[PDB]
């Protein structure tokens, strides 16, 4: 099924060359314009009080990185490096060794936040919740290198951010 | 066949295979190979002087009228003694079909040009030119369209690297954007994702 | 004992979406 | 035997003629490109850098390849003529940044471990 | 009409606690409006509310004037949040953090701190990795 | 459990600080070096022993589906304690 | 004494009227430019704090590189950034413009734009939403505020 | 909306049509942003017979 | 019979008027060249899906939904009903967004600029939408060639429906400032004026083929997902410029917002990916309990599925015209070939033909009419 | 070596060089061009400034990332020179101011601030240390300038006894004070004078860096061509196409350029002296809207 | 119509590759062998070209 858009012949009655001839002299369309553009100025305009107030964000949102803990304290990473297959940017770059009480970990985990395009798949990868992408947005930089993210940064944004990150986590796992 | 399985269309594929032979034994002077795929898509595989007779049947024959060019592109297979695989993806809007023409080049043999048939073959034979290397004869305007002036090499070769040989910054002593070999801070990561143990035993190869 | 629940429009359907064009004709010959 | 398709050239006397040709256009154009681009450099260091690269594929024995390199040549002609390329891009033929690289045996063997 | 109107300016001065108070929030964050309070950030930062007011508007936070170190008496940022109010502030959730309060953890921050972007707390990138070669030492006593 | 490097700068739970002949310490002039407080093998080395009275014990981290993949621990030994691969929990039979 | 009160006045005065009228002009060159039309869209209004939309390239106060700077269009952002009339900042939005991004490991690609021109502000993001955008054009601002060119002037 | 009588006429009879009955300004007639848990069904390959995966 | 070079999305122009009128407009391309095509074959498939967010980055789920329809159709398989459902949902919400975006820099370009701020509003709420849905606003990675990443949360569809309800309105709005207003029809009417014949012979495809009267669309005459099952009508042109393109995008918006009420009412429920964990990765909680679900987790995140050697072709009716994707597999885990088919390359090839003899100030209104996207054209 | 200093790569951005130089007086003329070679080639550079941050952004993109530290600094205090030349190989002596300010004086810029640079440096112990002075610095000067630079010439010598010593004639490029100086003008004929290129001098510092004979040594970065004033402000008002700093710039300006055969100079470190008939049209286009002057050998 | 040129194939100067790339590079053309922790062979039946191992060093930042 199809419809024509533009396919109607104007009548050719005194009428009707009358009223278009009253269009254009007198500009009623034109007016017409003005009266919608009118209208639209004695609405409420749809402007937040940034930053005192902000745009609304579902629990899914993708945001800062974080590596998150079990409760003990201990880190959910156990170095098995699906993130850093995973990440389609290169953006993740990872060493591992045997800890003094021989637990698997890693000693050094490297995020290039310039290089991450913040898909999220390290975190579905993850198969112990350790590396997450948390709510965090506001945090822009003076300069390229503290965009390179570190092992101790990353922990530090957890230990952050955790509270947030745990209640999304907890809002959103059912769907995952 | 459950859920989970695409499902197949007999119909479609005996057409398509009619029309190949079809077109076969219309055009025996360039056409070497007809397939048709398990999903419905017919190719035909010619020999390089005939680009522009079959084109040109193939757009003006009242039983195939493939009046739209949809894609022209190339691939590089370096193993092959001719290189590069030339292919013309075509619509025909009133017999609602597909279809697909395949030929061969090499570095050094020049290739008919189809602006005479398709207008839209312009443009994609500079960005063959640009990326493959691929010479097109008798095109009005053959130049660079992707890459930047006086770039040198064609990238979409598989011999060419992915970051290149050269690399852009701004020097201050002569006030300019300058080009210098390239330098990684971090070297990409060559990933070995290749497992043993064959997938699929429907496309095994003699063992020679 | 739990039944599935996911996101599902409700029992009887939404109600019309309006999408054609409405441009009335203010009036004066 | 082993037959092959021309490109435009049927001999090595052709591909030479359009290989002049293509080397008088540019000795011809390169002081109206000194001149517009308000380059630093002389017409004389402008044509030797023409002659330059014109003698670096001066080894080529096949007429197929030598066109190829004509059909570049004039492209890249055509890119100078109509002020398509920049400042920049006529100067990165000469390399004014890159730092010398010692040839010797001695001086590479000091650098590092690249032959 | 536009003596209810009116009624409602006089209103708004008045519940800024007057004057003083009204000019206060004007100048700090360009808005006038009362709603009621919701709750109270340890570190100074008050939430309020407005369920008549239009999605992105109906809740706000009037930020404290001095954080950890710093006078935020006019410069104040998204970051200055601490994440459970963030959450409830983005919307991310219905319930703010004093109906139902995040789960407490030994390991997590009790005290919040924004950007310090700029700033001599700034974070400087380093390898976490020890040395992988290691040289061999001379002995220290001569041969002859 | 951070400690302090001859120098003075902070050793983190990887062992890492630069050594006194370093130019790259530079960079931490006028600023800081980040470092994480928590270290996470003294706070697991920190949990009490778990007593069960089976031979094989499991272990998912806790939180069902949040922790981690379910693993089945060998408590036969007596010599030392089971240790899960992913939680880092121990588990050991009551021995007398 | 008086001297460093006035000139510590009067930077102040310049410094707020400087950072209350910051007029950029956009190098949309990718999907960037969409949230940098979504932060002029109403919900945002970056016109309300005094950055005006579409600044001319000749009294533009900030550069905004807002998408992926290839090597062919390199020599084009800093002719312009060249063009502006002092005091100017740039602000580089994105991962491509920011390191490279997804398209680091390209042989037409620059692998940021500060490799081209000195950058004040870096914002993430694939892209940053424009709250994120917005939050990096305050914080320039607050820069901006800490400066001190007079105080320096009379030091020196 | 919070628009007086007078305002509401002036909008309708300038834009030429009702303006309140369609706002473009969301209320509370959106949804809450704290749900109930989903339960989210499983596939037809979740069977714990007949279903050996040469056949699917 | 001088020459003008309008340089620095962002594209070069170098041009040659006598007068006023255009002799000759050649574009040159290439400031957003980024080497996609070469950089996917060192990906996985999954790998590669995000920068089809990236080619055409005003309709982002319908790439997705073109490149999962090529890899679903060389592994053999297909998707589940409801994701089928989901899929067409956004792709008609993906429709919306860029006809708004076509319509209103359009008519800012012209000189508007009112109406751009008006449906930039409509265009957050989307944004909102897609966040809720996949956790981000455009580049959202959301559909898989297994189907959809996740399932809508549980409010999701009533909001949907809410927003579409008084979207008619705001359209209504739009064409009141512009459909019939001298001015604009005086920039738009028999500008840019290509026939039938033209049209085909140059590659075009979409709007550009239906305002010279051509009756052809990929959602009807080549069906993909569950758009046979839904009915709506073809917006037809008569004299193929720019103000009949103008009127045909903006019913199609109106069919998309009918089509989206259908979507909304005959959504069905069950899983949203293929139950095939060789080729969708399994559940959390199963890859946390079970071996198999395991050990399929870890390949699929580390090596991914393997493809069948073959090549296709895929093309949709992409809000801007026939997207497609030709695909060779050589039978591992990468593509060995990804060649990227967009309608704005076709159309600016034929911006040339299209802008002979007229003013320079009708170039940038067939620029406009043409609806292109740097990102695409480039690659 | 420090292994962490040990050089790696192809001399290129991300390159190692293993240098860590801290350059004084990095956001004037001279330490531009400085600063650009030394990070081309992958060096870390630590820049002390007083300014504000904003004059030295165009110094961002001088080096890789991390390479370019930035750290503030001021001349009368010995703990703010101290922490900026702790880590460093090699420290560069740019600082030096043309005319006299309220706060900083001839004495202060060129004898105190070099004096206390030196001292500082030995006792952290940097291995090298570059010192500028002028090619016409003597004791007995008429003019204050050249006087100071004699006695902080002496004063750097006693506190750096391995410090290299660069004397430069006028220098001219594209930001300089000898040919915009001249052209801005819109007495000769017994004045000589002996410019050199500034990317010369440049180079003449990198290589006097990286050779390992120029530690006590004292050199003389000079042209080719010794001009006389009124024959080269002749040249430079032509090159223009346009017809033909309160005290001190002018006695030094009137002043003969000496003459000091006995010391090494840019040929000794490997450079071709690039003559001013081809850096004229670079520095002088921008003046604007082939018979070069006579020179004396 | 044809040449009939009688010589070796030589495309070096048309690849755009810099000139030390060429004559200083030592390409090794083999058969990869099996991975010695598995069993299966069907990553042992294609001929694969491979250039020489180069300078690999520490990145002074992030390393
Ligand atoms: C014109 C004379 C001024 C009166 C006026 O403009 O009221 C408009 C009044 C309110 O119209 P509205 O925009 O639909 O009401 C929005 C709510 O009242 C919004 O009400 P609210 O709860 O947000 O209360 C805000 C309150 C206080 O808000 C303020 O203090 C900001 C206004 C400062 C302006 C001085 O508004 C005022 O009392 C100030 C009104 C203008 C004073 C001049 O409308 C009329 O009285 C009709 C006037 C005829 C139109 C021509
Ligand atoms: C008649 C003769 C005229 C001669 C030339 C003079 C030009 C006209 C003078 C009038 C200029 C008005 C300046 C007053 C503006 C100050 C605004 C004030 O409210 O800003 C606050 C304070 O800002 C600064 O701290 C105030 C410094 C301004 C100057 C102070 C006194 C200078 C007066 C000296 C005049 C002498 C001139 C001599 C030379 C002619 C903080 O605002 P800000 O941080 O931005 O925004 C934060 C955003 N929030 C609030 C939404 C969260
Ligand atoms: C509707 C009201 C509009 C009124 C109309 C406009 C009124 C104009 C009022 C002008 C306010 C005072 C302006 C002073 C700031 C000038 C700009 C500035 O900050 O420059 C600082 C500049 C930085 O230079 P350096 O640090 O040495 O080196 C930098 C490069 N390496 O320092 C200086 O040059 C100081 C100059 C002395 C300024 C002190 C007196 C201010 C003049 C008052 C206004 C006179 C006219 C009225
Ligand atoms: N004609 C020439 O150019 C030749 C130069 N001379 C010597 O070469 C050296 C560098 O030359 P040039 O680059 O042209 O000089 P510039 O004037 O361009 O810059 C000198 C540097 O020294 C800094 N500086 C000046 N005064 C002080 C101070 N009181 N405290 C701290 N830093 C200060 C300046 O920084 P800031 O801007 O922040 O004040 C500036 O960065 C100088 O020592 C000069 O004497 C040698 C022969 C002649
Ligand atoms: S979000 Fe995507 S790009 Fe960023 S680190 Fe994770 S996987 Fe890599
Ligand atoms: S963060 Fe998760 S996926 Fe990445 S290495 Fe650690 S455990 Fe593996
Ligand atoms: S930074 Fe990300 S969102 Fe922005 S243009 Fe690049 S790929 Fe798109
Ligand atoms: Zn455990």
């Amino acid at each position: 099924t199809y419809k024509f858009v533009n396919m109607r012949e104007p009548s050719m009655d005194m009428k009707s060359v009358t009223d278009r001839a009253a269009q254009t002299l007198l500009w009623t369309e034109l007016v017409r314009g003005l009266g919608m553009t009118l209208s639209y100025l004695f609405r409420e305009p749809a402007t937040i009080n940034y930053p005192f107030e902000k745009g609304p964000l579902s629990p899914r949102f993708r945001g800062e990185h974080a590596l998150r803990r079990y409760p003990s304290g201990e880190e959910r990473c156990i170095a098995c490096k699906l993130c850093e297959a995973v990440c389609p940017a290169q953006a993740i770059t990872i060493e591992a060794e045997p800890r003094a009480d021989g637990s698997r970990r890693t000693t050094r985990y490297d995020i290039d936040m310039t290089k991450c395009i913040y898909c999220g798949f390290c975190q579905e990868a993850c198969p112990v919740d350790a590396i997450v992408e948390g709510p965090n947005f506001e945090f822009s930089t003076e300069t390229h290198e503290e965009l390179l993210y570190n092992k101790e940064k990353l922990l530090n944004n957890g230990d952050k951010w955790e509270a947030e990150i745990a209640a999304n986590i907890q809002a959103d796992y059912l769907y995952r | 066949t459950r859920p989970t399985i695409r499902p197949r269309n007999d119909v479609v594929h005996k057409q398509l295979s009619a029309f190949g032979q079809y077109v076969a034994e219309i055009l025996p002077k360039y056409v070497q190979q007809v397939q048709v795929s398990c999903f419905n898509e017919l190719e035909i595989f010619i020999h390089p002087d005939g680009v522009i007779p079959v084109l040109t049947f193939l757009r003006d024959h009242t039983n195939a009228q493939f009046k739209s060019l949809a894609d022209l592109t190339a691939v590089d297979v370096p193993t092959r003694q001719n290189r590069f695989e030339i292919v013309y993806n075509l619509l025909s809007l009133r017999f609602n079909s597909r279809i697909r023409v395949k030929t061969y080049t090499d570095e050094l043999t020049p290739i008919e040009s189809s602006v005479t048939v398709y207008k839209a073959a312009n443009w994609y034979e500079r960005e063959i030119w640009d990326m493959f290397g691929v010479f097109f004869a008798n095109h009005p305007d053959l130049r660079r369209i992707l890459t930047d002036y006086g770039f040198e090499g064609h990238p979409f070769r598989k011999d060419f690297p992915l970051s290149g040989y050269v690399e852009l910054r701004y020097d201050d002593e002569v006030k300019r954007v300058v080009a210098e070999p390239v330098e990684l801070a971090q070297e990409f990561r060559k990933f070995d994702l290749n497992s043993p143990w064959e997938a699929f035993p429907a496309y095994r190869q003699p063992p020679e | 004992a739990s039944k599935v629940k996911q996101d599902m429009p409700p029992p009887g359907g939404y109600g019309p979406i309006d999408y054609k064009r409405n441009l009335p004709r203010r009036g004066l010959s | 035997g082993t037959s092959v398709k021309p490109i435009f050239s049927r001999d090595m006397n052709e591909a030479k003629r359009r290989v002049r040709e293509l080397y008088r256009a540019w000795y011809r154009e390169v002081p109206n490109t000194v001149h517009l681009f308000q380059l630093d450099i002389s017409v004389k260091q402008g044509r030797d850098k023409v002659r330059e690269m014109f003698m670096k594929n001066a080894h080529v024995t096949d007429p197929r390849v030598v066109d190829l390199l004509v059909i570049k040549g004039k492209m890249e002609l055509e890119e100078t003529i109509n002020v398509w390329k920049q400042r920049t891009h006529i100067m990165r033929f000469f390399h004014e940044t890159e730092a010398p690289r010692p040839t010797d045996f001695l001086s590479k063997f000091y650098v590092g471990h690249d032959p | 009409e536009l003596v209810q109107v009116l009624r409602r300016g006089l209103q708004q001065v008045s519940g800024h606690g007057g004057l003083r108070g009204y000019l206060r929030v004007l100048f700090r964050a360009n808005d006038v409006r009362v709603g009621t309070l919701v709750g109270e950030d340890k570190y100074g930062n008050k939430y309020y509310e407005d369920n008549k007011q239009f999605f992105g508007r109906h809740r706000w936070v009037i930020y404290t004037t001095e954080m950890n170190g710093r006078d935020t008496f006019w410069d104040v940022d998204g970051s200055m949040v601490p994440p459970e109010w963030h959450r409830w502030l983005h919307c991310m959730t219905d319930d703010p953090p004093t109906t139902k309060p995040p789960t407490a953890r030994k390991y997590i921050w009790t005290n919040h701190k924004f950007n310090v972007s700029g700033t001599p707390q700034q974070y400087v990138p380093y390898s976490t990795t020890r040395k992988k070669i290691q040289e061999w030492v001379p002995p220290s006593t001569p041969y002859k | 459990g951070v400690r302090t490097s001859p120098t003075g700068e902070k050793v983190t739970h990887t062992g890492q600080a630069y050594d006194d002949g370093d130019y790259r310490r530079v960079r931490f002039s006028d600023r800081q070096k980040e470092v994480n407080e928590n270290f996470a093998i003294d706070l697991i080395a920190e949990q009490p022993v778990s007593e069960v009275g089976s031979r094989v014990i499991s272990c998912d981290g806790g939180g069902g589906a949040l922790g981690h993949p379910r693993v089945y621990i060998n408590l036969d030994k007596e010599t030392k304690t089971g240790t899960c691969g992913y939680c880092g929990l121990q588990f050991r039979q009551p021995h007398h | 004494s008086r001297g460093e009160y006035v000139v510590a006045k009067l930077d102040d005065l310049v410094n707020w009227a400087r950072r209350s009228s910051l007029w950029p002009m956009t190098f949309g060159l990718a999907c960037c430019a969409v949230e940098m039309m979504h932060m002029a869209a109403p919900r945002y209004d970056m016109d309300r704090f005094g950055v005006v939309f579409r600044a001319s390239p000749r009294q533009s106060d900030v550069m905004i590189v807002a998408g992926t700077l290839t090597n062919k269009m390199a020599p084009a952002l800093r002719k312009v950034y060249d063009q502006m009339p002092e005091p100017r900042y740039v602000v580089s939005m994105g991962s491509c413009a920011n390191g490279g991004g997804y398209y680091h490991y390209s042989y037409s690609v620059v692998r940021g734009c500060d490799r081209i021109v000195p950058v004040d502000i870096y914002v993430p993001g694939c892209p940053p939403t424009a709250e994120a955008l917005l939050y990096g054009i305050l914080q320039l601002q607050r820069k901006i505020k800490r400066e001190k060119r007079l105080r320096i002037w009379y030091r020196r | 909306a919070s628009a007086t009588r007078v305002i509401q006429l002036l909008r309708n009879w300038a834009s030429g049509r009702d303006l309140q009955a369609k706002l473009q300004l969301r209320y509370q007639e959106i949804s809450k942003r704290t749900q109930p848990p989903p339960k989210l069904p499983v596939g037809p390959s979740h069977k714990l017979s007949n279903n050996y995966y040469c056949t699917r | 019979n001088l020459t003008l070079n309008f340089g620095p999305g962002v594209l070069r122009l170098v041009m040659e008027l006598s007068g006023e009128m255009v002799r000759k407009c050649d574009p040159h391309i290439g400031l957003l060249h980024r080497g996609t095509e070469k950089l996917i074959e060192y990906k996985t498939y999954l790998q590669a899906l995000p920068y089809f967010d990236r080619l055409d980055y005003v309709s982002m789920m319908c790439n997705e939904q073109a490149y999962s329809l090529a890899v679903e159709k060389l592994l053999n398989i297909q998707p589940p009903p409801r994701a089928q459902w989901i899929r067409v949902l956004f792709g008609e919400i993906t429709r919306l967004l860029n006809h708004i975006m076509a319509v209103t820099t359009h008519a800012l370009d012209i000189g508007a600029m009112t109406p751009f701020f008006w449906m930039f509003e409509e265009r957050e709420k989307m944004f909102e939408f897609y966040e809720r849905v996949s956790g981000a606003r455009m580049h959202a990675a959301y559909i898989r060639p297994g189907g959809v990443h996740q399932d809508l949360p549980l409010g999701l569809l009533d909001d949907i429906y809410e927003f579409s309800k008084n979207f008619s309105f705001r359209i209504d709005e739009l064409e009141e400032m512009l459909t019939n207003n001298r001015i604009w029809r005086n920039r738009t009417v028999d500008i840019g004026v290509v026939t039938a014949e033209d049209a085909l012979n140059y590659g075009f495809s979409g709007v550009m083929l239906r305002g010279s009267g051509i009756q052809w669309d990929l959602r009807k005459t080549q069906p993909y997902d569950v758009y046979d099952q839904v009915e709506f009508d073809v917006p037809i042109g008569s004299r193929g410029d720019c103000y009949d393109r103008y009127l045909c995008r903006v019913e199609e918006m109106r069919q998309s917002l009918r089509i989206i009420s259908q979507c909304l009412n005959k959504m069905p429920p069950g899983e949203i990916k293929v139950d095939d964990a060789k080729v969708s990765p399994p559940k959390r909680a199963e890859m946390k309990t079970s071996m198999e679900s395991l050990i399929h987790h870890f390949k699929l995140y580390t090596e991914g599925y393997q493809v069948p050697p073959g090549a296709t072709y895929t093309a949709i009716e992409a809000p801007k015209g026939e997207f497609g994707v030709y695909l060779v597999s050589d039978g591992s885990s990468r593509p060995y070939r990804c060649k990227i088919k967009a309608p704005g390359f076709a159309h600016l090839a034929g911006l040339d033909k299209m802008s002979k003899g007229h003013m320079l100030a009708d170039v940038v209104a067939i620029i406009g009419t043409q609806d292109i996207v740097f990102g695409e054209v480039d690659r | 070596l420090h292994h962490a200093l040990i050089p790696h790569g192809k001399g290129g951005r991300s390159s190692v060089s293993g240098i860590v130089a801290t350059v004084f007086g990095a956001t004037g003329f001279l330490g531009r061009y400085v600063v650009n070679h030394l990070g081309r080639m992958g060096s870390q550079v630590i820049v002390p400034y007083r300014c504000e941050p904003y004059d030295t952004m165009h110094l961002r993109p001088m080096g890789d990332l991390g390479q370019i530290i930035f750290m503030e600094w001021n001349g009368k205090d010995k703990d703010s020179i101290r922490k900026v030349v702790e880590h460093s190989n090699v420290v560069i002596n740019l600082v030096g101011r043309e005319w006299e300010t309220k706060n900083f004086d001839f004495e202060d810029v060129f004898v105190k601030i070099p004096h206390a640079i030196a001292q500082v440096s030995k006792e952290a112990g940097v291995e090298k240390l570059i010192h500028i002075s002028h090619l016409n610095a003597d004791i007995k000067s008429p003019s204050r300038y050249l006087r100071s630079k004699a006695v902080g010439e002496k004063e750097v010598r006693a506190a750096f006894p391995e410090a290299t010593i660069i004397k430069p004639s006028d220098i001219f490029g594209r930001e300089d004070r000898f040919l915009n100086y001249f052209a801005s003008m819109r007495l000769g004929k017994e004045t000589v004078k002996q410019p050199v290129y500034i990317v010369d001098v440049s180079k003449g510092i990198i290589n006097a860096i990286k050779d390992p004979d120029a530690k006590g040594k004292t050199f003389a970065f000079v042209g080719p061509n010794r001009y006389l004033l009124f024959d080269l402000v002749q040249y430079i008002f032509a090159v223009a196409y346009r017809p033909f700093t309160t005290r001190d710039k002018v006695e030094r300006v009137h002043m003969s350029d000496m003459t000091l055969p006995h010391l090494p100079g840019l040929e000794d470190l490997g450079i071709q002296a690039t003559p001013l008939e081809l850096k004229a049209i670079e520095v002088l286009r921008r003046h604007r809207t082939v018979k070069p002057a006579k020179t004396v050998n | 119509q044809l040449i009939a040129v009688d010589e070796k194939l030589d495309i070096t100067t048309l690849t755009g590759v810099p000139e030390e790339h060429i004559k200083t590079r030592k390409v090794r053309i083999f058969v990869p062998a099996r991975n010695n922790m598995q069993s299966g062979v069907n990553n042992t039946k294609k001929w694969k070209m491979e250039f020489d191992t180069r300078e690999r060093w520490e990145n002074p930042l992030m390393g």
